[PDB]
């Protein structure tokens, strides 16, 4: 019961928005006043994972990689594969972008 | 802001909490059923108490939303299912007395022991011994002694209990804005608010009558044939013009006639289609039986089994040290968890039962996308019907030749088709008048049409008039002879078997015309046909979200139930019974001429 999801909110989230509020959801006309009674629900519900659930209900760990480019100098580069060095022959050399 | 959005948010929170509490309850019941130990018993009792209190408080919060301002049919259906009081509408003392009455009916039926006078040093229970002595014995007075002794003892200990039970259930139903308890049981078939597909609670009884009016000639011929064969069994006691004696029906109550296949065989010299020898010679274990059933279900186009099904189901008896319930049960634990509790023996009957329970599991699997309170059959007949159609299709000789149990050089002549169809008629057509009689008696005793001191006289007369079975001796109102059956004694609806029987052959005709079968209906196999599986899965995916009339129109095209598929199934047997009943007398008389 350490994993929770938000079941109710008054509006949809913006993209890449994090909502960590535990304010009591206002489903009724009367004010909730912080007490989860009639028409007032705690907005966060627990995913109760057990090792005997189907493939549609087993826990899935998700990591989402978002790649952004900014006016700053881009410093996250991929690994550059290096061919073994050959000498004493007329070859095409590419050293650190110098060709 | 409106009431309907409040209902949707409340139903979402109820469904989230309900699927978890349901899983805990179902897993505790499973741990009790596969492992009968006292800590599993108290865990099941705790989980059941938590589940019942949860539905009590959620129905308390659910009855604050009126239904007349809700236009969505799914939300209205979930709130109508949720707001049902059950036994909670009464005072606490009367509700406690009703649960006490139900518990003591359960303990009287479960621990009812009836044995021989003057030999009391041990005695014999109903489920181990009385079923065997009713199905296997050929002695007239011994079956009469067991029948009369069990009905006498059980009737004298259960008659005032049923006397209070009918009054308490009538007060419960009239407090729940129903006319009677029969109307409460017919409310499962009620469809309201949908134009063209509307079905009332009151119409079902004449609908059953309308089906039974066409049931009645075929059953009469079968009854005459059974009477002729019982004339071979019993020479002088049964009359040609009269009804059957009651303790000769092969069961304790006459519900099934399938124990008379040895006595009523058309051609005893011909062998049966029992394929047990092929399983035991080739060593067909239970795991590969379920693999073959999975192969059948992917042949028809339905999705295959989950990995947790194969991991968590116990398909074999575990041993002497661990005790488990041997009753075949399909379990939908929730959260995508599906299991089968089955102590498989290497027989053809357990093979057909495994197909039946995997049909149950596939039906439970298809409506998993639905909300939790709509995760059921559209009525009580569909859930058993979709398993019984698999039991129909797996029992065909073509399917047994397909999977290697039956030899390709097997000759399928008309005689083995006649005796197979007669076995199916003794299983299927035999239970229909008993079911209709019992349900119509229960409907009139809840309605108050039957007076209190006239029960047995009316009941036996209907057994003379509907089933064509006469009592051995007259019984007065000190006895309660209906209450000896399991379903009526433990508060169970009985019309589900009638509706299941009709929907079985309706679904069978719809799939066999979907799969383009060019012969008679009893030869038909739904294997290797994707379009029939898609047509069926269109009904399996709905669950309880749609009316059962709409689901029936999705399968067979007709919203109302139909009796023509059942007589079309038994058509060559009907012609055969018309051929061989020329010397015998078709039909019965209500007089006591046999006994
Ligand atoms: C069944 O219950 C007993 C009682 O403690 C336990 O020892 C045994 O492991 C249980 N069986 C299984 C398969 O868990
Ligand atoms: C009814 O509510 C369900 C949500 O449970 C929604 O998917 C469906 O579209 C609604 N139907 C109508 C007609 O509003
Ligand atoms: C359930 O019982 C309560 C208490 O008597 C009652 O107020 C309520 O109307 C009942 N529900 C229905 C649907 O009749
Ligand atoms: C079910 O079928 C799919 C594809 O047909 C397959 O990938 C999967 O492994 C199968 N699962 C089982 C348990 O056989
Ligand atoms: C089966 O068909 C043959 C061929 O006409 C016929 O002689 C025989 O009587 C039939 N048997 C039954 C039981 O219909
Ligand atoms: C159905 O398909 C399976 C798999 O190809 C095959 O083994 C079986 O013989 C087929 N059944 C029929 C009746 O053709």
């Amino acid at each position: 019961y350490n994993y929770l999801y938000r079941l109710f909110r008054k509006s949809n989230l913006k993209p890449f928005e994090r909502d960590i509020s535990t304010e009591i959801y206002q489903a009724g006309n009367k004010p909730c006043n912080g007490v989860a009674g009639f028409n007032c629900y705690f907005p966060l519900r627990s995913y109760s994972f057990r090792p005997t659930y189907g493939v549609g209900h087993q826990p899935y760990r998700v990591v989402v990689l978002s790649f952004e480019l900014l006016h700053a100098p881009a410093t996250v580069c991929g690994p550059k594969k290096s061919t073994n060095l050959v000498k004493n022959k007329c070859v095409n050399f590419n050293f650190n972008g110098l060709k | 802001s409106t009431i309907e959005e409040q209902a949707k948010t409340f139903l979402d929170k109820f469904n989230h909490e309900a699927e978890d509490l349901f899983y805990q309850s179902s897993l505790a019941s499973w741990n009790y059923n596969t492992n009968i130990t006292e800590e599993n018993v108290q865990n099941m009792n705790n989980a059941g108490d938590k589940w019942s209190a949860f539905l009590k408080e959620q129905s308390t919060l659910a009855q604050m939303y009126p239904l007349q301002e809700i236009q969505n049919l799914t939300v209205k259906l979930q709130l109508q299912a949720l707001q049902q009081n059950g036994s909670s509408v009464l005072s606490e003392d009367k509700s406690k007395r009703l649960n006490t009455i139900l518990n003591t009916m359960s303990t009287i039926y479960s621990t009812g022991k009836v044995c021989n006078p003057d030999n009391p040093q041990e005695c014999l229970l109903l489920e181990p011994g009385l079923n065997e002595i009713m199905a296997n014995s050929l002695d007239y007075n011994e079956r009469l002694w067991a029948w009369e002794s069990w009905r006498s003892e059980v009737g004298k200990q259960l008659r005032p209990l049923y006397e209070e039970y009918v009054v308490l259930k009538n007060e419960m139903a009239r407090a729940n804005h129903y006319e009677d308890y029969g109307d409460y049981w017919r409310g499962d078939y009620e469809v309201n608010g949908v134009d063209g597909y509307d079905y009332s609670r009151g119409q079902l009884i004449e609908d059953v009558e309308h089906t039974f009016e066409e049931i009645k000639p075929l059953y009469e011929h079968l009854h005459a044939y059974v009477r002729a064969k019982l004339m071979n069994a019993y020479p002088s006691y049964i009359s040609p013009i009269g009804c059957l004696p009651a303790h000769l029906l092969g069961d304790m109550w006459g519900r099934f006639w399938t124990n008379l296949y040895s006595l009523t065989v058309p051609f005893g010299q011909k062998p049966n289609i029992d394929v047990t020898d092929a399983m035991v010679d080739q060593a067909w274990d239970a795991q590969r039986i379920f693999k073959e059933a999975e192969k059948f279900f992917v042949s028809v186009g339905l999705p295959n089994m989950t990995q947790g099904f194969w991991e968590n189901s116990m398909l074999t008896d575990p041993g002497n040290v661990q005790k488990a319930v041997c009753h075949p049960t399909a379990w939908d634990l929730g959260k995508g968890d599906f299991r089968i509790l089955m102590c498989t023996k290497v027989t053809m009957d357990d093979f057909l039962t495994a197909h039946h329970e995997m049909g149950h599991i596939q039906y439970d699997m298809a409506y998993a996308a639905q909300p939790f309170l709509l995760r059921n059959g559209a009525n009580e007949g569909f859930h058993e019907a979709v398993g019984e159609i698999m039991s129909l299709s797996a029992a065909t000789p073509k399917h047994l030749k397909s999977i290697g149990l039956l030899s390709p050089d097997f000759q399928e002549d008309n005689e083995t088709e006649i005796n197979f169809l007669l076995k199916q008629a003794l299983t299927i057509v035999g239970t229909l008048p008993f079911t209709y009689m019992l349900e119509k008696w229960r409907w009139m005793v809840f309605k108050g049409e039957i007076p209190k001191d006239q029960w047995m006289k009316k009941w036996w007369e209907m057994k003379r008039e509907i089933v064509g079975v006469v009592e051995p001796v007259p019984h007065d109102e000190t006895y309660c002879d209906p209450a000896s059956l399991f379903h009526v004694s433990n508060d169970y609806s009985f019309i589900r078997y009638y509706t299941r029987t009709l929907y079985q052959f309706q679904f069978q005709e719809a799939l066999c015309q979907a799969a383009k079968h060019e012969g008679p209906l009893h030869k038909c196999d739904i294997s290797n046909s994707t379009e029939a599986g898609q047509k069926l899965f269109n009904m399996l995916r709905l669950g309880k979200s749609e009316p059962w009339t709409l689901a029936l129109e999705n399968v067979v095209g007709a919203k109302n139930m139909n009796v023509r598929p059942l007589l079309n199934y038994f058509e060559p047997l009907f012609t055969w019974l018309k051929d061989q009943n020329k010397n015998s007398f078709v039909g019965w008389s209500t007089d006591w001429s046999p006994y």
